[PDB]
């Protein structure tokens, strides 16, 4: 039913330019150096440029359209590391600013002490270097089905690394962080003239995490279930539930836009402004 | 051109050495919070800032919890404050210091608080405000001899708010005049202001071993405020 | 006898105002309306200058127009190399306010002041070659506004103490004291010829005083609101104030009278810092709503607009030679404009 | 005491201030224009400077 | 010149009536804040009331809530203070004070030392 045509073509268009709108918009914001959470913000824009542009287009048009005739051997197993680092990327980068709201909700008065600028360019750059130099093991990555997969023992090592360093470790940590979060503003006194308070905080902190766990779980749920089990081979039942399970991690990807930066008036309004400058 | 490379090579060294510095420097100067006091003339600012520095511009430096506070009395300028209170703008908090017990500068006070925030720089500062001299105030109350109600008409149609804390040993009067004072205060407060800056009462003694407390809660409340606005979360 | 005063006091204002009406003839827009008009002018941004913490007030320009002075409120006098944009000295300030900062034609002084009512004046060229406190002046009561060098021995400085005082730095004394004013003067100006200057205090009074003679020569009033920018035109026969009632007003010193009003419908933000150009065409004037403006002198039109600040823009410095102008913010940058 | 001390100030300076030579505001026109015209070609700011001689680009 | 002159005041028994007008030339009416200040004999200086731009924002002191009544008139540039069943204690100077900036809320102008805009004010004595 040209599932992949219909969803991704809509997938980039939904994404590349409003992730593109954003870059150029922090890049050059006055206030950027002033305070530490907007170059969070533009990594991971930068981020979701990457991860939707090599995935989506080269991967998953090239290689399921008018490729996959590619050697394997040395371009395909690159641009297949390529991808793996942009992915963990995000994830890496989107773990970091968690880390930044705890500190700066829970913590307001040391949030400064704590946490600077000049701190952040490194560790905004060395998430980067990291990801790259651990998706190097990636290039032996399992070609799925094919002619023959065969269990080899880097497989299973390549997937239980990839589920740990993608899910199993950022999810938790996003759970626990938002918890003491949520816990702290709720059990704690706050300011009388506060009613439509903690219930704003608390949705939408609990809605990033649900939403991430709930887009992010099918693919590890599968690729688990891959490596054990016994499966049937029925070829809707094993690829249809892969595309649809492959697709939720974009659909992810594409949303952390609309879930981070278009929530905030303040990017509203530079967006209202923006869209008319041109003009 | 050697001349003009070794001089060039000189000016890097030489800004790469300002650059340490003002990071060094930069470690110090977040890690300070500052303060400013202001208030009437005969308001107990230097007699809080000499009460707590135990544990021109008069300055204090201490530290709590781990974070230091830095609090500003200027003392040596004259009585027009229109164009020096544009140098606060960058403050953490405003510590208003206010009379209590002498009525005929109350409105006086309250002018001046009105001032303070509907000011087109310091509608963004969180302003602490200290009801000091409450022991004179409960002494002059029980007195009678002031006639609290002649100073302000409307204070006959008051009574408590339900939401009132009274200490133990105290007076059903004295807890409604530091009620309506209170009251006064807030409903200037409450007038004006979007969300950007709160105003926290606080009923305050010069000699008050807790007064570092009062001020932490108000800090930590105002940076939380300001921070989550700066996120998402509003 | 104080009704007889009053009463004198009035009819020697009124015959001023005689004398003022006498002096009118015609205005300067209805005869100077045949002039080419000069017409949008384009002024980007060459070289941000970014190693500050707080906000800043006050800068100078250098002589030889190759380096400048800045003002901050964590107590940095950052000597900055505009040209390069290399930070030649940073200098620690004794008080963390400073409201006021001048380079001295010698280029061996700089100075600063704020809340602390102390006139610091540092030396640069020095055998240790390390900054240090030349003189510590003081016997100001207000706070220091603004303050500039007449030479290397002699400056001019204003205080919240509705008084300006010149100074002998070699003496640290207040050689003559300029009471004349009823309000907080801020800013002075420096005429060409060394002997006169311009002072706006927050009356919307300016007052030109005699150097030498030590007494205010003439005043000069027709503002609404108070007054905190003022500057010399070059050559030395006109001044532009700039109130908080975002007008800007050009009074000439011979004939005592306004000559026009710089200000629009749509300006509600009052002028803080005012800057002439080296010819008189450019009359640069900051504001308080995140931008600057670029005024004709010559025409009362506005030509081109420095935006691309943030907060307040607190001071405005353009060079000797004309080349380029900075203005500094309340962001801790400074912009430098061709 | 001290107001009529401040008020023979007052009328002393302005007594002074009305004691001062007045000269027409429109020769102080044309002297405003004629300095502004004489200097407009040293001005690098009224006329664009070519990118050699501006040493900030 | 800014100018702020009163107008009317006179030695009037406990009751009765006095209209003290304001005289404003030199600066437009309608933008600046007003309000009246006092000065009793042997204290300081005291706030009475003020009126906004419009005059829909009127607000009072503690010491006088319904015995007086401030309104202005944009048109002629004048400011009234309607007052009537007059005290002992109302034996001050009131001065037409004036807040400095135009298109604001806020102004600094009860200062002991010489304010720049307001008037020498005028004398009523009860
Ligand atoms: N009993 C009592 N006395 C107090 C209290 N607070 C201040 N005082 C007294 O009030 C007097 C004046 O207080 P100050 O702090 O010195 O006033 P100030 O701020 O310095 O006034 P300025 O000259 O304008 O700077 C001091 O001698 C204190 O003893 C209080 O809470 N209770
Ligand atoms: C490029 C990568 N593409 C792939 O990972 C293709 N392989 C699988 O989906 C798969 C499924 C079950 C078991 C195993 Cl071992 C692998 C990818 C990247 C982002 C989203 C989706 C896919
Ligand atoms: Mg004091």
């Amino acid at each position: 039913g040209f599932v992949p045509v219909v969803y991704y073509s809509l997938l980039l268009c939904l994404g590349l330019p409003a992730n593109i709108l954003t870059v150029i918009i922090l890049s050059q914001l006055v206030a950027r150096r002033q305070k530490s959470v907007y170059n969070y913000l533009l990594a991971l824009a930068a981020a979701d440029i990457l991860v939707l542009f090599f995935i989506v287009f080269v991967d998953f048009l090239l290689e399921d359209f008018i490729l996959n005739m590619q050697m394997p051997q040395v371009p395909d197993k690159i641009i297949e590391v390529l991808e793996f680092s942009s992915i963990h990327t995000s994830i890496w980068i989107t773990v970091p600013l968690t880390i930044d709201r705890y500190i700066a909700v829970c913590h307001p008065l040391k949030y400064h002490t704590v946490s600077y600028p000049a701190r952040t360019r490194k560790v905004i750059v060395s998430v980067y270097i990291t990801c790259f130099l651990t998706s190097i093991p990636y290039y032996w990555w399992p070609n799925i089905w094919t002619e023959d997969y065969i269990s080899t023992s880097v497989h299973h090592v390549l997937i239980w690394i990839h589920c740990f360093t993608v899910y199993l470790v950022p999810c938790s940590i996003f759970f626990i962080l938002n918890s003491i979060i949520v816990y702290k503003l709720r059990r704690k006194s706050n300011f009388r003239l506060r009613g439509y308070s903690t219930g704003k905080t608390t949705a939408i902190l609990f809605t990033i995490t649900s939403i991430f766990a709930t887009l992010w779980a099918p693919r590890i749920i599968m690729i688990l279930y891959h490596l054990y089990g016994a499966p049937i081979q029925n070829r809707w039942l094993v690829h249809i539930m892969s595309d649809i399970a492959n697709m939720l991690a974009l659909l992810n990807t594409a949303i952390n836009f609309f879930l981070y930066c278009f929530i905030s008036k303040r990017f509203r309004t530079m967006a209202a402004a923006t869209l008319k400058a041109f003009f | 051109t050697e001349d003009q490379r070794n001089e060039e090579k000189a000016q890097r060294e030489a800004n790469k050495k300002i650059e340490k510095q003002l990071q060094k420097d930069k470690q110090v100067y977040r890690a300070t919070h500052r303060l400013l006091l202001l208030g009437a003339d005969n308001s107990g600012k230097s007699t809080i800032v000499k009460q707590m520095r135990i544990l021109g511009i008069f300055e204090t430096k201490f530290q709590v919890d781990k974070v230091n506070f830095h609090m500003f009395d200027v003392g040596g300028q004259r009585d027009e404050r229109r164009k020096w209170i544009q140098c606060f703008n960058d403050v953490t908090a405003i510590i208003f210091v206010v009379d209590s017990s002498d009525y005929n500068r109350l409105q006086e006070a309250l002018n001046l608080f009105k001032s303070i925030w509907n000011n087109r720089w310091l509608r963004t500062i969180s302003v602490i405000l200290f009801l000091n001299k409450q022991d004179l105030l409960a002494e002059k109350v029980l007195a009678g001899k002031s006639k609290i109600e002649d100073y302000f008409p409307e204070f006959a149609r008051y009574t408590t708010p339900e939401d009132a804390t009274p200490e133990p040993g105290e007076d059903p009067r004295v807890t409604r005049a530091k009620y309506f004072i209170r009251d006064e205060f807030l409903r200037i407060s409450t007038a004006s202001g979007d969300g950007r800056h709160y105003c926290y009462p606080h009923f305050t003694c010069a000699v008050d071993t807790e007064n570092a407390r009062r001020i932490f809660n108000d800090c930590k409340d105002a940076i939380l405020q300001m921070n989550l606005r700066e996120y998402n979360l509003v | 006898e104080l009704d007889q005063l009053r009463q004198e006091a009035e009819q020697l204002k009124n015959q001023i105002r005689d004398a003022r009406k006498a002096c009118a003839d015609a205005t300067l827009s209805q005869i100077t309306n045949n002039i080419d008009p000069v017409g949008r002018i384009q002024m980007r941004t060459r070289r941000t200058l970014r190693g500050h913490l707080a906000k800043i007030y006050a800068m100078h320009w250098g002589t030889d127009s190759r380096l400048l002075v800045s003002a901050s409120q964590d107590g940095k006098l950052i000597i900055w190399d505009s040209y390069t944009t290399n930070k030649v000295h940073a200098i620690p300030l004794r008080s963390s306010w400073v409201m006021t900062c001048a380079y001295a034609p010698s280029g061996n002084y700089v100075a600063c002041g704020g809340l602390d009512n102390i006139c610091s004046i540092y030396n640069l060229k020095t055998r240790e070659g390390n900054v240090r406190v030349s003189r510590e002046l003081a016997g100001h009561t207000g706070y220091l506004s603004c303050c500039r060098f007449l030479d290397d021995n002699q400056i001019v400085t204003s205080s919240g103490d509705t008084t300006c005082a010149l100074w002998d730095i070699e003496t640290g004394q207040q050689t003559t004291t300029f009471t004349g004013h009823t309000g907080d003067v801020m800013s002075l100006s420096l005429a060409p010829d060394t002997r006169l200057f311009v002072s706006g205090a927050c009356d919307a009074s300016a007052k030109l005083w005699d150097v030498r003679e030590g007494m205010c020569r003439q005043t000069f009033t027709g503002h609404e609101s108070d007054i905190n920018a003022i500057c010399f035109f070059p050559n030395g026969n006109a001044f532009a104030t700039g109130s908080d009632d975002a007008t800007c007003r050009l009074f000439d010193l011979r004939a005592d009278q306004e000559l026009m009003t710089y200000s629009h419908d749509n300006i509600i933000c009052g002028i803080t810092s005012v800057s002439f150009s080296k010819s008189g065409r450019l009359l640069l004037a900051g504001y308080d709503d995140f931008n600057c403006n670029v005024w004709d002198a010559l025409k009362a039109d506005r030509a081109g607009v420095l935006a691309g600040h943030d907060n307040r823009v607190s001071c405005l410095g353009v060079t000797d030679d004309g080349m380029a102008v900075a203005t500094g913010s309340w962001d801790s940058f400074l912009k430098i404009w061709n | 005491t001290a107001s009529i001390a401040q008020a023979r100030k007052l009328v002393e300076q302005l007594k002074m201030e009305a004691n001062i030579d007045r000269i027409k505001v429109s020769k102080a026109a044309a002297d405003l224009m004629a300095y502004c015209e004489a200097h407009a070609k040293e001005d690098p700011l009224l006329t664009p400077v070519p990118a050699s001689e501006n040493p900030f680009r | 010149q800014v100018q702020l002159q009163e107008s009317g005041g006179g030695l009037v028994q406990p009751g009765g009536s006095l209209r003290l007008s304001c005289a404003a030339s030199g600066f437009t009416f309608s933008n600046y804040k007003m309000n009246w200040v006092r000065q009793a004999p042997g204290k300081g200086l005291e706030w009475v009331s003020d009126i906004s731009q419009s005059g829909a924002s009127i607000s009072y002191t503690g010491s006088v809530k319904g015995r007086f009544t401030i309104s202005r008139d944009n048109a002629k540039n004048t400011l009234y203070l309607q007052m009537n069943s007059l005290k002992p204690e109302d034996t001050a100077v009131y001065y037409c004070a004036r807040c400095p900036a135009p298109f604001t809320r806020d102004c600094f102008d009860v200062t002991s030392t010489t304010y720049a805009y307001r008037g020498q004010g005028t004398q009523v004595t009860v």
